[PDB]
DNA sequence: CACAGATCCCCGGGTACCGAGCTCGAATTC
DNA sequence: GAATTCGAGCTCGGTACCCGGGGATC
């Protein structure tokens, strides 16, 4: 049998039975309601039309495709099947450890074994041959390695040989307080001593350390955590895999690779199928001698995709209430998976598994046949363990190499292993590519303050959640699956609603199908996001060039990928990054260094041309230009006392501290290298985009973006407190000469073209561009690397251009050859709000609206919408923006006094339509649909009185389905009711005993679909007052900044009318009294008028 | 000029100074409803009623041209268009012009103020000018007919007409004119009565159509807060029996000429 | 057990004066 | 005492600070 156990079920003879009572057709009506729950005595069963399978049978005929190669021990390949391996992409690397007595009847040679002995790290690279064939290759030889001051351990120690630092911590291994490494060696290290530098503080001088060379990545963890915990280990935070790339250069985590010779003419060995450690056609053991990078080949070797989705039934006395993977009678009813093929694009299987018969509809499989796409192949299972362990041995058998789906990490994935787990108790461990003891895991923020997302990891399968791209991709205030696709495919779809799903779920297998189509078009619509998007092929492009594998690009931050560069650079160059995160392992708003200064804008309404000089990307151009990095820096004048004070070192007051800072031509930063070497590669790529084919200019684009974010997360990198490897002088002085620079270039243009007779004496072309009026170059605005310069006098015609050499022409003069101001933009008008809001209109372009809250997510389409009116009225109505000019000739005071201008009058009228629109009680709700972030899990707020958690709080009481953190929380704002009152009211006393007047917005919110479903009516007093203040907000530059002379002129727009109240109304009306307003006819009213002052006198 | 306007320069500018004076604060957010008749001020203190006319013979110049148009006092919800009368809000002053320009719904206001400068012209607050845009749809509830009977009172009278009645729902406080004509005002603890006599001692009271006797009683008890908030320096009590809520209205005859309107329990009679 | 940075406006919720009214309550008094 | 003063005492918004939090801008 094999040699290392396969621990997915290849036979199953009993599970739990657990399935919807309602299924069971003859039943009478009390027996339907409920679950089924129990022990049942015989294999998995699937049921593809009339025909039967057993679940766990891999003989000829299946009902869904297979791409393995063992089941269970058992060699499903045909005779003879031997395919020679020369060439094979590499999609995931993992490191797993080996023994040499786990590995004796494996029959390896000797090499191999030798590099696992008592135990070894084999490096596994998952990938495919150009055939087709799934493909593993253990690489044997990678050990990882950390270095220590030899002198520091030597006098710590007393090591007087390297075999002595060897002995010691095999020795501190054994005495651990648990018995975590019994029979653990000193041929178990090999210490060797080397000369490196620490990476920091250039005076810092070359010493020896040992470089120990541990065989396991848990022994390192535990001698990084505590072997002589005041020694400085250098870098035990580095994988097996990051060695394995790193040490062999060319070397990628994603791409194509050869089996060389090797030296020595060692060739890479096949493994007997018994001896696969994973599911994959092919498997080789070799050393990195036998790998080569294999260059000539771009391109993806048909790695499938699975998108899936998962449709959850809730049991219980409320089956409106949401599904939970807890409980029992909480199942799984329906899994919809699509299987692409990744290099051509094309949906080749579309399966449904369905608890209890399905009978898709007839309009959705001609949908389908009318698309070309791939007729269902509906499965259907009796209970619910059979439907998933049909699944999960779907997902092993094929074994996608990606998989997506839309929110899978939070709610699919989670729902499944949690029924996998609590209630069923399968072992996912070899249910990914490995045959066992493979990470199959899922992490949810839950109570962790510093994760920012929820990961999984399935070994050898990258899991790329679309909902996470469409987040980082699009701006929506809701990221709703049907949001999602009427915002980016243009594709109106139709939701079902999770309550419907228990009805449609009792009718029969027709109802059944209609649930089927929908859980289809959830996953066909994630496939056209995920092949439109194309996620993976730029997170391989970041994977290639950051090397690290692409579940680290797609999950572990921003932070590794710099470190890896960094570490690869800085072991060339001889130093070594020291660890102090390590020592940090067991770790109102905090800021741990300056920043960018905005510069304070001379707010109002500019509709002169408005220049807009930025710098490309200022901050690495100024880690290049000046040469920063750990390496160079120096706080101590001691340092570079040997140097001349320019022409070798920069000197600047960072913190009030003086740091040092030296020359590229005595020491060459190593981020300067890293930003330089990629702004050349990336300048490579985007020069050959042009003349290339359109499908490797898709590559090619990924490629050079991919280079684009890692060149920007460079300095950030620096100032990540208690980060791997911070450098806060470094990241202080970055922005620190940016805003020297900033301050530099405004006074430059101040003093250089304050009168025209200079610009033309700079540049001729400016004769052709002089606007009537006087002359100015003043500057208006910048944020962190651009500066607005309103250029009155000129003409917004020809001035980009001439902006481009006025650019040039400053660069030239102040700032070093990789610093580049440059001229893109220029406004023909501009609106500056505050310091970073604005409204401008581009010469000959778009409307730019920045920060101003049409940009915003928070906000609802109502407000939204009006406020995109009025600002189009402002930029676009020559009526209204002369009026809007004209504003500006007075202080802000006068204009409570006086009539607007007279332009100003559609202005007012957008305001009137939306304050009729409002209060319409035909109001689409969506509309008035607020939404907030759940940033935090809601037991982190400080302030647990907010809107969004109101709504959270009330869901969890309803059984709705709760957020996630991350997650958009969609609410509106009720009317504030008797109703309402009361209810906040008790839910105060029933909350506070658990461990007249307005409410507040937090206690006036619900969440809309309840809002709905209840006849509640909205705040119109909300809707509207914000709706002013977002008005007032954007349009209190007009009337010089003053938000309270804006609010009061915008108020006045808004007809006012008065009545006496309701009560008095009829009460009066008994007392003969009468309408004398508009409510019945005009001419009635006036002739009540008469005869009321008549009556008066 | 305006095509309404209404100015008030003194020996008209004078009189209102003596009209607003004690009013205080309270009317200040209110309802002007102007017309050619003059400026109808109307309020409600605590619930009740309440209006101050001030006809168009009342000021220096009165011109209006257009329909009736209903300004709420209160610009920009801070500011009030009948501070300018407050009793000394802008001392010296000298002038105040109404000046109501535009289309029959929608009409602007301004109210220009002015100031005597010491040996001057004026001083004319520019930073105090108000702008207001009519209400455009408006619905005011205004005092019918003449009265079933009303008794002039001097202040003395009257401070002890209502220091009698209790505010407080618990007592209900009763008017009564009966037959010889004393009329008397009561509750379980408090009684007060007076002598009328016609028109055409310092407890007697004169008054119009004293035959009509009369006995109403009142609820929904504000009458003397408002009466004392108004600052009611003596005045004509008058009784509107004929409705099926009968209603009370006292007017001062003071330097004010306010009114503070009341209704009553339906009561029997004829 | 995981982790770019900082800056910045704006809103919701909270507190704390504080002038303006705003009547009462009782020395000084036409 | 009866008005009558501003005097002293309540309250009732008003405006403003301060803080966290959302979510922009680089
Ligand atoms: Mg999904
Ligand atoms: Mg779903």
């Amino acid at each position: 049998g094999p040699t290392q156990r396969h621990t997915y079920y290849s036979e199953c003879d009993e599970f739990r039975f657990i399935a919807p009572r309602v299924l069971d057709e003859d039943a009478p009506p009390e027996k339907r309601a409920g679950v089924h729950d129990g022990h049942l005595k015989r294999a998995p069963k699937v049921y593809c039309g009339g025909d039967e399978r057993d679940v766990l049978r891999v003989g000829s005929g299946g009902f869904w495709p297979r791409r393995s190669r063992l089941w269970g021990g058992v060699d499903h390949a045909p005779a003879g099947f031997n395919p020679t391996v020369t060439v094979f992409h590499v999609y995931d690397i993992l490191e797993n450890v080996e023994h040499a007595y786990g590995m004796r009847a494996a029959q390896f040679h000797a090499r191999f074994m030798d590099a696992i002995t008592p135990t070894g790290t084999v490096i596994t690279l998952l990938g495919l041959t150009p055939e087709g064939h799934r493909v593993a290759v253990h690489v044997y030889g990678t050990r990882q390695y950390f270095y220590m001051n030899k002198e520091e351990v030597d006098r710590h120690l007393q090591c007087r040989a390297p075999r002595d630092l060897c002995e010691r911590m095999a020795a501190a291994l054994r005495e651990s307080p648990g018995a975590s490494f019994r029979g653990i060696s000193a041929d178990h290290f090999e210490a060797e001593v080397v000369e490196r530098t620490d990476v920091y503080y250039y005076e810092t001088r070359p010493a020896l350390f040992y470089r120990v060379y541990v065989r396991s990545g848990r022994v390192l963890s535990y001698l990084c955590d505590n072997f002589c915990p005041a020694i400085k280990k250098y870098e035990g935070g580095v994988d097996a895999t990051t060695r394995f790339i790193l040490d062999n250069p060319g070397f990628v985590t994603f791409g194509w690779y050869r089996l060389k010779p090797g030296r020595n003419n060692t060739l890479a060995q096949p493994r007997a199928p018994m001896a696969f450690g994973t599911s994959s056609d092919v498997e080789f053991n070799c050393t990195a001698d036998n790998l080569a990078i294999e260059g000539g080949m771009s391109d993806l070797p048909a790695y499938k995709l699975m998108c899936f989705d998962i449709e959850c039934k809730a049991g219980g006395e409320d089956e409106l209430a949401f599904p939970v993977a807890g409980h029992p009678e909480d199942l799984v009813i329906q899994i919809s998976c699509l299987l692409y093929d990744l290099s051509t694009t094309a949906l080749e299987h579309v399966l449904l598994f369905s608890l209890g018969s399905c009978d898709l509809p007839e309009s959705h499989l001609n949908e389908l046949a009318a698309r070309g796409l791939p007729t269902p192949v509906v499965l259907e299972f009796d209970s619910e363990f059979e439907m998933l362990l049909a699944f999960m041995t779907l997902v092993k058998q094929y074994g996608p190499e990606f998989v997506t789906g839309y929110n899978i990490i939070n709610f699919d994935w989670p729902f499944l292993l949690a029924k996998l787990t609590d209630i069923y108790k399968v072992p996912l461990d070899g249910y990914g590519r490995m045959n066992g003891r493979g990470v199959f895991r899922v992490w949810d923020i839950g109570q962790s303050h510093f994760q920012k997302r929820s990961k999984i990891k399935v070994n050898g399968m990258v899991n790329i959640d679309m909902y996470g791209i469409i987040t980082d991709k699009i701006k929506l205030s809701s990221y709703k699956l049907n949001a999602v696709a009427e915002a980016v495919l243009k594709d109106k779809k139709k939701d079902l609603s999770y309550r419907d799903i228990p009805a449609y779920y009792a009718t029969g297998p027709a109802q059944r199908g209609v649930i089927g189509e929908y859980c289809i078009q959830d996953s066909l619509l994630v496939g056209q996001l995920f092949f439109k998007f194309l996620p993976h092929l730029e997170l391989s492009a970041v994977a290639r060039l950051a090397g690290i594998n692409i579940t680290r690009t797609i999950y572990d931050g921003q932070q590794i990928r710099v470190f890896t560069c960094l570490l690869r650079l800085a072991d060339q160059k001889g130093f070594i990054l020291p660890d102090t995160q390590g020592r940090f392992r067991g770790a109102g708003r905090h800021v741990g260094y300056q920043g960018a200064r905005v510069l304070d804008p001379t707010s109002g309404f500019h509709v002169n041309p408005v220049v807009v000089f930025d710098f490309a990307s200022l901050y690495p151009s100024i880690i290049q230009a000046h040469n920063l990095c750990f390496s160079t820096l120096s706080l101590r004048a001691d340092a570079v006392a040997h140097l001349e004070a320019g022409k070798d070192y920069l000197e600047i007051e960072v913190g009030g501290r003086r740091l040092f800072f030296v020359k590229a031509h005595v020491r060459e930063s190593l981020l300067s290298i890293l930003l330089r070497d990629w702004l050349a590669m990336r300048k490579q790529i985007r020069s050959r985009i042009p003349q290339s084919s359109p499908e490797e200019a898709v590559l090619l684009d990924k490629q050079q973006a991919a280079i684009k974010v890692v060149c920007n997360s460079v300095y950030g990198f620096t100032g990540v407190q208690h980060g791997l490897l911070p450098c806060l002088h470094v990241a202080a002085t970055v922005t620190t000469i940016g805003r020297e620079m900033l301050l530099a270039t405004r006074e430059y243009v101040h003093a250089r073209w304050a009168a025209f007779e200079q610009l033309l004496a700079d540049f001729p072309e400016a004769a052709d561009m002089r606007a009537p009026g006087p002359y100015s170059m003043r500057i208006i605005y910048g944020d962190t690397d651009s500066i607005f310069v309103l250029c009155r006098g000129l003409t917004a015609a020809g001035l980009t251009a001439m902006g481009d050499k006025m650019a040039s022409h400053i660069s030239r003069a102040l700032f070093l050859p990789p610093i580049k101001l440059e001229c893109e933009k220029t406004f023909t008008k501009l609106l500056l709000i505050a310091k970073k809001k604005y409204i401008g209109v581009i010469y000959g372009g778009k409307m730019l609206i920045k920060g101003v809250d049409l940009v915003r997510k928070n906000n609802c389409a109502f407000i939204n919408r009006t406020s995109r009116a009025l600002v189009d009225l402002l930029f676009y109505d020559d009526t209204v923006s002369g009026a809007a000019a004209a504003l500006a000739e007075r202080p802000a005071e006068e204009w409570l006094a006086r009539p607007l201008p007279e332009g100003l009058q559609a202005f007012g009228a957008v305001l009137v339509d939306a304050h009729r629109r409002i209060t319409d009680p035909e109001r689409d709700i969506q509309d008035f649909v607020l939404t907030a972030e759940l940033s935090r899990h809601p037991r982190a707020y400080t302030n647990k009185r907010l809107a969004h958690l109101t709504v959270y709080y009330k869901l969890m009481a309803r059984r709705a389905q709760v957020p996630s953190i991350k997650d958009r929380i969609p609410y509106v704002i009720v009317a504030q009711t008797r109703e309402v009152e009361e209810t906040v009211a008790r839910l105060a006393a029933l909350r506070e005993l658990d461990a007249p007047r307005k409410l507040l917005v937090s206690e006036l919110a619900e969440d809309p679909a309840y809002a709905i479903a209840h006849g509640v009516a909205l705040n119109t007093d909300y809707y509207f007052s914000h709706l002013l203040g977002a008005a007032c907000v954007t349009f209190k530059a007009l009337f010089g900044n003053n938000a309270k002379i804006t609010e009061s002129l915008l108020k006045r727009f808004i007809p006012e009318v008065w009545h006496p109240p309701d009560d008095v109304a009829a009460r009066l009306r008994a007392a003969g009294f009468g309408a004398v307003g508009a409510g019945a006819t005009a001419e009635e009213t006036r002739r009540m008028l008469h005869r009321a002052f008549d009556t008066l006198a | 000029g305006a095509p309404c306007q209404v100015v008030l320069q003194g020996a008209e500018l004078n009189g209102i100074l003596q009209a607003f004076a004690p009013l205080r604060t309270s009317l200040l957010d209110s309802l002007l409803v102007m017309g050619d008749r003059g400026i109808l001020i109307h309020n409600t203190i605590f619930g009740e009623q309440v209006f101050l006319p001030l006809e168009h013979s009342q000021f220096s110049r009165y011109r209006w041209r257009g329909p009736t148009a209903a300004f709420l006092s209160l610009v920009d919800q801070k500011r009030s268009l009948l501070s300018v009368f407050r009793a000394n809000q802008y001392p010296d002053l000298r002038r105040v012009e109404l000046a109501i320009t535009g289309q029959a719904p929608f009409r602007t206001l301004v109210q220009r103020i002015w100031t005597t400068t010491s040996d001057g012209e004026a001083v004319e607050l520019a930073s105090e000018t108000l702008m207001k845009r009519e209400l455009t749809s408006f619905v005011v509830l205004v005092p019918q007919g003449t009265p079933d009977v009303q008794l002039r009172l001097t202040r003395p009278q009257l401070t002890k007409v209502l220091n009698a009645t209790g505010a407080d729902s618990a007592t209900p406080t009763t008017f009564e004119l009966g037959v010889n004509g004393k009329f008397s005002v009561f509750t379980t603890s408090t009684c007060v009565t007076f002598a009328a006599r016609e028109e055409g001692n310092a407890k007697t009271v004169y008054g119009e159509n004293t035959h009509r006797t009369f006995s109403v009683v009142v609820d929904d008890c504000s009458m003397r807060a408002v009466l004392r908030r108004l600052q009611v320096a003596g005045g004509t009590l008058k009784f509107f029996l004929t409705t099926p809520v009968p209603s009370l209205c006292v007017t001062a005859t003071g330097p004010n000429a306010v009114s503070a309107v009341f209704l009553l329990k339906p009561q029997k009679i004829c």
